[PDB]
RNA sequence: UUAAAGUUGCUGCAGUUAAAAAGCUCGUAGUUGGAUCUCUCUCGGCCGAAGCGUUUACUUUGAAAAAAUUAGAGUGUUCAAAGCAGGCCGCCUGGAUACCGCAGCUAGGAAUAAUGGAAUAGGACCGCGGUUCUAUUUUGUUG
């Protein structure tokens, strides 16, 4: 109030502003890296994923789509990328 | 290995191309360096007499230079000893069409070749091992400008000893005043 | 203010708020001239010296007279960093 | 929808001013908004400002001195002859002593004052005092 | 015309 | 706001500042283009393709990687919709509303939404006519509607 | 009849309850519309004629805008409203100047606002080839 640095927001706060109203617009989703346990294979996936995605060889169903984020099937590890 | 457009070679170009020849014979990169050429070169003064090498390459080869850029810089640096070598693509600036013109204007100039765009592809190129994060143009109470440029925080230890060299480079081609900051994070 | 000859023709030269820079009115009774004291940096005792602030009646209602007093103090180094 | 970004910019800063705020975020920005702010700044009514460059349209963060009473825009832009200027300012400004009419002209964006000097007319943008 | 420029493109390529 | 609705809302994408293709992505421009081509030969609109790449192949924006935007790739390779895929969708939806509207005549609401959807069609169309994506005799007609889709 | 009348409102008024926002939405014309882009060759005495650069609007400048009237200089109608006269011991003088919307010409300016330029490249710029056509010089003249 009456004094704020609009130029230097706290990162804490900026995680909290809406994705278009940040000082520069930053996507809230990230590309993730999925591994189903029984397979060696690595898959790149979108964090908010429509359709449904597949590990080819095992016919393993990677994730169901939902409203916000895709929810991966159980036991399936993931790593956000950079 | 140099192909100037004006067609006349120089004494800097001489030893620098020769350096690349030496890197074609003695280095693992031979094929790439055979394919590639450079159009031009310069030397400048920055940061208390410290010296910087500027290498102009033809545009379509640029994204190829980007492959070997770091190795090239190590080796070419140790060939030239202490200097800072930076690569910039050679850029056409098509003068702004006016009411007074001949026909040098038949087809319109593409946005790509234009003052602002070029200055930003230069800026883009200078920093290469670092991405650009965000750019902040600040204005002085004078009416003068300055440009803060934000860089990847991961590549920090890679480029952070250069910094003010860029600041000199950009100033000598472009003519604007630029500082470089590494943001805490997002 | 000054005519061509350079005289100051005026009844009085009013004081501007230290926070928000508005002119403090002839009759505005919600106004403040606040005196903050200066210590001796060796001892912690009182000098006889002080730095003075003004705040108009606008900012007092907004309650942000406080915030502004504060960051004025910080700009004078009467309040520690943090 | 949004037309005339200049208008919306100066509404925003004039409001952040009556509120007695220190800084403002005005968006989007324009090569016009910028030269306007600059002309304002040379006379001090405002302060230094900083352009957040986003890959789309600007945001501008403006530092503020209480010196700005009213900042305004005149929509539509009218074509202001030299001879007219007087009438215009005598309508717009609080006094002969101070305040400015900002116009764009063939020369550049500037103050009614400076254009009087350069002997040019142009179109009105806005004014401040 | 179309055929001429297309063939010109394949023969330039 | 919405053009034809009262509702005013914020749902969209915000493209990241960086336009540089990240490091991890192992695909060429050309790899992606071949991918695109066969994906259009399975008969998908631009929308479909883009999302498909985004999900499994880690291509954020085809635009950045291969340098051109999707529909231009396809229209250059010659496999493209006749009419722009959105105008297509609008027409299909309008068709459907009529098809249900013949059997239930007593429905007022559906009748009204039909008019909305039509008006949207015409604005869109006249856009594609000033921009020469459509032959400028082209006319939405209620009867031959069923055909075009 | 004008001001007063910001009680016709472009400047500049109103429309919750005083007079007043359409039941509601679609919609053509109408008005309005986001960011973005820093001149050159043929003649004549290095400079003028020759070009054009997409085109406008805007702007400044020039010339043209009947006099009377209005604004405005000069001038003791004895003062003034006027008039264009007069003034010095034959001479000396006056009878100026501005304004004249819009339209139309003229030459600069290029911010703003329109608008165009290459997307099945029937694109620029290079110089090389063929096909057809025809003007004129030249072979001391005429064919
Ligand atoms: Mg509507
Ligand atoms: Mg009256
Ligand atoms: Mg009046
Ligand atoms: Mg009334
Ligand atoms: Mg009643
Ligand atoms: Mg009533
Ligand atoms: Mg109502
Ligand atoms: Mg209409
Ligand atoms: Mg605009
Ligand atoms: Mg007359
Ligand atoms: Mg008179
Ligand atoms: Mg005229």
């Amino acid at each position: 109030p009456l004094a704020k640095d609009l130029l230097h927001p706290s990162p804490e706060e900026e995680k909290r502003k809406h994705k278009k109203k940040r000082l520069v617009q930053s996507p809230n989703s990230y590309f993730m890296d999925v591994k189903c346990p029984g397979c060696y294979k690595i898959t790149t996936v979108f964090s908010h994923a429509q359709t449904v995605v597949l590990c080819v060889g095992c016919s393993t169903v990677l994730c169901q789509p939902t409203g916000g984020k895709a929810r991966l099937t159980e036991g399936c590890s993931f790593r956000r990328k950079q | 290995i140099v192909k100037p457009n004006g067609e006349k070679p120089d004494e800097f170009e001489s030893g620098i191309s020769q350096a690349l020849l030496e890197l074609e014979m003695n280095s693992d990169l031979k094929a790439q360096l055979r394919e590639l050429n450079i159009t031009a070169a310069k030397e400048i003064e920055v940061g208390g007499g410290r010296k910087a090498i500027i290498i102009f390459v033809p545009v379509p080869q640029l994204k190829s230079f980007q492959k070997i850029q770091v190795r090239l810089v190590r080796e070419l640096e140790k060939k030239f000893s202490g200097k800072h070598v930076v690569f910039i693509a050679q850029r056409r600036i098509l003068p702004k069409p006016t009411r007074k013109s001949r026909t040098k204007n038949k087809q319109k100039r593409p946005r790509s070749r234009t003052l602002t765009a070029v200055h930003d592809a230069i800026l883009e190129d200078l920093v290469f091992p670092s991405e650009i994060v965000g750019k902040r143009i600040r204005v002085k109470l004078d009416g003068s400008r300055l440009i803060k440029v934000h860089l990847d925080k991961a590549q920090q230890n890679n480029v952070e000893h250069k910094v003010e060299t860029f600041s000199g480079v950009y100033k000598k081609l472009t003519g604007k005043d630029v500082n470089f900051e590494f943001p805490e994070f997002q | 203010m000054q005519n061509d000859a350079g005289e100051f023709v005026d009844l009085y030269v009013p004081r501007k708020c230290s926070a928000s820079n508005r002119i403090i009115g002839a009759k505005d009774h919600a106004s403040i001239q606040m005196n903050v004291a200066e210590v001796d940096k060796v001892t912690g005792r009182f000098n006889g010296q002080f730095k003075t602030y003004a705040i108009c009646g606008a900012i007092r209602r907004m309650g942000e007279s406080d915030d502004s007093i504060l960051r004025l103090a910080k700009a004078d180094g009467i309040v520690s960093k943090n | 929808v949004r037309m005339n970004v200049l208008a919306d910019a100066l509404k925003s800063i004039n409001n952040a001013e009556k509120r007695g705020k220190r800084q403002v975020l005005i968006r989007p920005c324009s090569k016009v908004i910028v030269r306007f702010l600059t002309v304002m700044m040379k006379h001090g009514y405002i302060g230094e400002f900083e352009i957040i460059d986003d890959h789309r349209a600007g945001k501008i963060v403006v530092n503020l001195t209480g010196r700005l009473n009213k900042c305004g825009v005149i929509s539509p832009r009218f074509d202001v002859q030299l001879k007219d200027l007087e009438k215009w300012q005598n309508n717009l400004l609080p006094s002969r002593q101070f305040g400015f009419i900002v116009l764009t002209t063939s020369a550049g964006i500037m103050d009614h004052e400076e254009a009087r000097r350069k002997h040019t007319g142009g179109k009105i943008l806005g004014f401040f005092f | 015309r179309r055929s001429k420029t297309k063939e010109a493109r394949k023969r330039r390529e | 706001g919405r053009m034809h609705a009262p509702g005013k809302g914020l749902s969209q994408s915000a493209l990241p500042y960086r336009r540089s293709v990240p490091t991890w992505l192992k695909l060429t421009s050309d790899d992606v283009k071949e991918q695109i081509y066969k994906l259009a030969k399975k008969g998908l609109t631009p929308s479909q393709i883009g999302v498909i790449l985004r999900d499994s192949h880690g291509v954020a924006q085809v635009r950045f990687v291969t340098g051109n935007k999707i529909l231009r790739i396809l229209k250059s390779k010659g496999l493209a919709p006749d009419l722009p895929e959105d105008l297509y969708h609008l027409i299909k939806k309008a068709v459907a509303v009529r098809k249900h509207l013949e059997r239930n005549r007593k429905d007022k609401d559906a009748k009204f939404r039909l008019i909305l959807i039509e008006s949207r069609i015409h604005r869109l169309a006249r856009y594609y006519k000033t921009k020469r994506v459509l032959p400028p005799n082209w006319k939405y007609e209620s009867s031959t509607a069923s055909a075009l889709v």
